[PDB]
């Protein structure tokens, strides 16, 4: 629709969705907050995502230089605290865990660099806690009887849970996403593939693209080759179903 | 073999090279469709076409015929039907005219004993301006962007740099086929053999820098994208997808056509246009499109990036997330005065009769709140009337309160329904009112109602009628009829009248098991009509109904307990309302439920949630409303040198430790971004954002 000013890698909103953070094909990543551009930063960028606000401005980025470097909020062009450059092979993507589970970056390169920061004042220090060897999805799931879980996927899904005896964590595949729960007492997982697939976890015809869940988890924005945006959304029987088709040209 | 070839203006219009020449203008189905403008015929053996690059005149095709013969056929006159012809006659390869200098036409030809290969033309039979490479055969050809005359040529054996002014850097390699030289990418070659392709780099012309993936079936086109930064679309002979191997190495495919691809034409003018045509002719238009990398945000709205573009879709049904933004900006739920209201607040049938049953929650307490199945367990005394007499303080103290539950008696313990039916006709609810006068035993009333109705606003005269026929017999005419004509009747509320009326009595299940009425009304019926042993069973049944199917009437029988969680848990599930979960589960509830680790993170959720949606002010007034319903979840300033009505207030900031009244900071910091104290650098106010 409108196509405000601006090859854009991968382009993300806040927790608020005020500002969004857009890396560009020429390895630079921009914070555009009528968005327009307010940082820019040469980047090092396959994916920026931002972080709880709670815990800082964090944006982690994802690079093809086996490094997932994080910039951290310094008033504009931030400053890297921290440079999560650890991993051996090409951070696929960076995306941070929920809140309730502390400051945790994860890059499925194979290895999960589960990046912990003991001090949220000083997240200079990056410390891999947990180490599991295309796609990295974290569960929102902050219950007491609901054990955190981190999602790995293949160029599919395997969902690795800490689990508290041990304390330890234990068509191809594009982008995979859980959606929000709000008190739910089953998972819904949506996998970018040939397909698109919804499953549900309770204890375009084409190569799809970065698939996104809203802020409550019911209404889907699944994208691929065919070059249209198509939004789902559930059904009167509970069921996936289509809700609507955007032109990504803006027509 | 056919190629497709744009035009280098004209944006509308492409030639598709054949065994006859065709222009065609985009307006066959190409999509759009292609309208057929010319058709030349007359240069048979074609085996080499390139367009005139200067604009006038437009629409001129060097056609390379298959004796080397060039023929500047017009698919300034002196310029058409020009036949260039070779020193010896031999196939013409590759023709390319430089981007420079539009008048050159280098082509280039087959071997020969001693007769040059790579003719550079002069447009102006005629004689070469330029003769380079001898003895060769010259398979493709691409005059450099940058230098006015370097034309890379694909011999034989080697991919030889021919310098006009001198009349040559070689490297002796097998991929010397289909040369492109990428636009933006200056310095970057492309050349295919057999099913590989490989990139060069001009300025370190020794070795292919990159050796791309070997298709199985020999390439047949490859060229360069001048739309994106550097797109090597690598078309693969008997495929029907083009293999569009981005050298930026991330490789795609796109197949735009069922069949075989013979050639495809990126637009030089249009972004990234695909032109393809199939040996049957079948010109497709297809399109590429950058990956999309969507991401919802609060207020739902999905910002597509296709490209170096942001599509803001900006919520282009009343989903959940979008329901709520609106209930919370009207202060849903928390109006707590008139919760009968909080539906109309809300701008739904579940939740019209949830509002309502907690409003007479919230009426009687100005075990209740334990929900009707528990009231009922503990309900004796109940007689079963065998005929209907028609004419309630008879009833026990436990189904007297459900009356009140379900609405059909005022607050107190007044024996009446006329109340009710008095407020019901004022609603205009003409068929309830008789239902639920009916169901006091009392015809004429229900008569009356359905009389005056139908006075007003005719085919409740005719119910009234049919009404005022009830008779007991048991193989009586009318409920032989009546049993089986009620059926055909559109409100349910009639419906169930005489379904009750034509039941025998002890087992009305045509009326308790009607889901088109009310569960308020059907349960006021069962406390009424119902002896404890049936009462407790169907309860049972119903609220188990609810409980599964997530209903929100169902808060009148499960009540705010811990069933009223797994009821209100199936709501979530089935719709994901923690809005309505979060004020329902708050209201009355008590402490032990309200521990619940459900109940408490449904809370979590909606606080979270409204967070998203930049609503701290609403979330503020959530926090006070919870905090009282649930008590277990509870130096001097730089400017005036006054040591410690919001200008009062003391700021302290975080990182300098320095401030103070509220009214002095904020007029310093209204127009200077510093902290007012000396030697201090931290901007207080602008460093939080
Ligand atoms: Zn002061
Ligand atoms: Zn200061
Ligand atoms: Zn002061
Ligand atoms: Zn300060």
């Amino acid at each position: 629709a409108r196509s405000i000013a601006a090859l854009i890698h991968d382009v993300s909103f806040d927790f608020h969705g005020r500002r969004m953070a857009t890396c560009s094909s020429d390895q630079s990543v921009k914070v555009w907050d009528d968005w327009h551009c307010t940082a820019s930063w040469k980047t090092h960028v396959w994916r920026v995502t931002w972080a709880h606000p709670e815990f800082g401005q964090v944006l982690a980025s994802c690079s093809f230089d086996r490094t997932a470097a994080v910039w951290e909020e310094i008033v504009s062009h931030w400053v890297k605290r921290t440079t999560l450059v650890d991993s051996r092979t090409s951070v696929t993507d960076v995306k941070f865990a929920p809140k309730h589970m502390g400051l945790m970056l994860a890059t499925c390169s194979g290895i999960v660099r589960i990046y912990e920061a003991p001090d949220v004042m000083n997240l200079s220090q990056w410390s891999l806690q947990h180490e599991i060897s295309s796609c990295i999805s974290w569960n929102p799931s902050s219950s007491r009887a609901h054990s955190p879980m981190i999602a790995v996927g293949s160029d599919k899904v395997q969902i690795f849970e800490y689990n508290e005896n041990t304390r330890k964590y234990a068509d191809p595949v594009h982008d995979i996403a859980f959606a929000p729960n709000l008190g739910r007492s089953f998972h819904i997982l949506a996998i970018a593939t040939k397909d698109v697939r919804i499953f549900t976890l309770k204890p375009h015809n084409s190569q799809v693209w970065r698939v996104s869940w809203n802020i409550t988890g019911t209404v889907l924005a699944s994208s691929g080759d065919d070059g249209c945006v198509r939004l789902w959304k559930a059904n009167y029987m509970d069921n996936w179903k289509c809700t609507g088709i955007l032109k990504g040209n803006g027509s | 073999k056919p190629d497709i070839l744009w035009a280098p203006h004209h944006v509308d219009r492409f030639v598709v090279c054949d065994s006859e020449l065709s222009l065609y203008h985009v307006e066959l189905r190409l999509s759009s469709a292609a309208t057929l403008l010319s058709i030349n015929s007359d240069t048979p053996y074609m085996k080499c076409v390139a367009w005139y690059l200067n604009y006038d005149p437009e629409c001129l095709l060097a056609v390379g015929q298959a004796n080397g013969r060039v023929v500047l056929t017009s698919l300034f006159k002196d310029l058409i039907g020009k036949e260039f012809v070779p020193k010896h006659a031999r196939q013409c390869n590759t023709l390319a005219w430089n981007p420079l200098d539009s008048n050159w036409l280098a082509a280039g030809l087959d071997k020969h004993r001693a007769d040059f290969s790579v003719l550079i033309w002069d447009i102006c039979v005629t004689k070469p301006l330029y003769e380079l490479g001898q003895n060769d055969a010259c398979l493709s050809l691409c005059w450099l962007p940058r230098d006015q005359k370097l034309l890379l040529a694909g011999m034989h054996r080697n991919l030889a740099i021919f310098d006009l002014r001198n009349t040559k850097m070689f490297v002796n390699t097998k991929a010397v086929q289909g040369v492109t030289v990428d636009p933006y990418f200056h310095d970057r070659v492309a050349s295919f053999y057999e099913g590989q392709v490989a990139i060069w780099d001009l300025r370190k012309f020794e070795k292919p820098v990159l050796t791309l993936t070997e298709q199985p079936k020999p390439l047949t086109k490859v060229a360069w994208c001048p739309t994106r930064t550097g797109l090597l679309a690598t078309l693969t002979r008997d495929s029907n997808i083009i293999r569009l191997y981005d050298m930026q190495i991330i490789e795609r495919s796109v197949q735009p056509c069922d069949n075989y691809i013979a050639s495809f034409a990126w637009h030089p003018t249009s972004q990234n246009r695909m032109i393809v045509v199939t040996p049957n002719r079948t010109m497709s238009d297809f399109t590429v499109f950058e990956r999309i990398s969507l991401a919802w945000s609060p207020i739902t709205s999905l910002m597509w990036a296709c490209g170096r573009h942001l599509y803001e879709c900006t919520e282009e049904e009343k989903d959940i997330a979008t329901k709520m933004r609106l209930r919370a900006l009207s202060r849903y739920g928390l109006d707590t005065e008139q919760v009968w209201r909080n539906h109309i607040l809300a701008g739904d049938p579940q939740l019209k009769s949830l509002w309502y049953t907690l409003h007479f929650m919230k009426q009687y307490t100005e075990l209740v709140y334990a929900g009707i199945k528990s009231i009922v367990k503990s309900s004796l005394g109940m007689v079963e009337s065998s005929r209907h007499n028609w004419s309630i303080q008879n009833l026990n103290e436990e189904r007297i309160l459900a009356l009140q539950l379900c609405g059909w008696i005022k607050k107190g313990t007044d024996v009446d329904v006329g109340p009710f039916l008095n407020s019901l006709v004022q609603e205009g609810e003409w068929e309830r009112a008789a239902a639920v006068a009916l169901f006091n035993l009392d015809i004429r009333r229900a008569i009356q109602i359905l009389n005056e109705g139908a006075s007003s606003e005719l085919n409740l005269n005719v119910v009234a009628m049919a009404l005022s026929g009830y008779t007991d017999e048991k193989n009586s005419l009318w409920r032989e009829m009546c049993s089986t004509l009620r059926l055909q009747l559109n409100n349910p509320y009639l419906c169930v009248m005489f379904a009750f009326l034509t039941s025998e009595t002890g087992s009305y299940d045509g009326v308790l098991y009607e889901n088109k009425v009310a569960v308020r009304d059907r349960v006021a019926f069962a406390c009424k009509f119902l002896s404890d042993t049936q009462l407790n069973r169907y309860i049972e049944k119903l609220t188990n109904e609810m409980k599964e199917a997530g209903n929100l009437e169902g808060i009148l029988l499960t009540g705010l307990t811990k069933d009223g969680v797994d009821l209100m848990e199936s709501y979530v599930d089935r719709t994901g309302d923690v809005q309505t979960a979060s004020y329902c589960m708050l209201q009355g509830s008590p402490l032990d439920v309200l521990k619940d680790e459900r109940v408490q993170y449904w809370i979590e959720n909606y606080r979270n949630l409204l967070d998203a949606w930049r609503f701290w002010h609403k979330r503020a007034e959530f926090d006070i409303h919870r905090s009282k319903l649930d008590p277990s979840s509870k130096p001097r300033c730089a400017l005036c040198l006054i040591n410690m009505q919001f200008n009062n207030w003391f700021t302290w900031c975080h990182n300098c430790r320095h401030g103070g009244h509220a009214g002095h900071m904020l007029s310093w910091f209204r127009d200077h971004a510093e902290c007012p104290v000396s030697a201090c650098t931290c901007k207080c106010m602008q460093l939080d954002t």
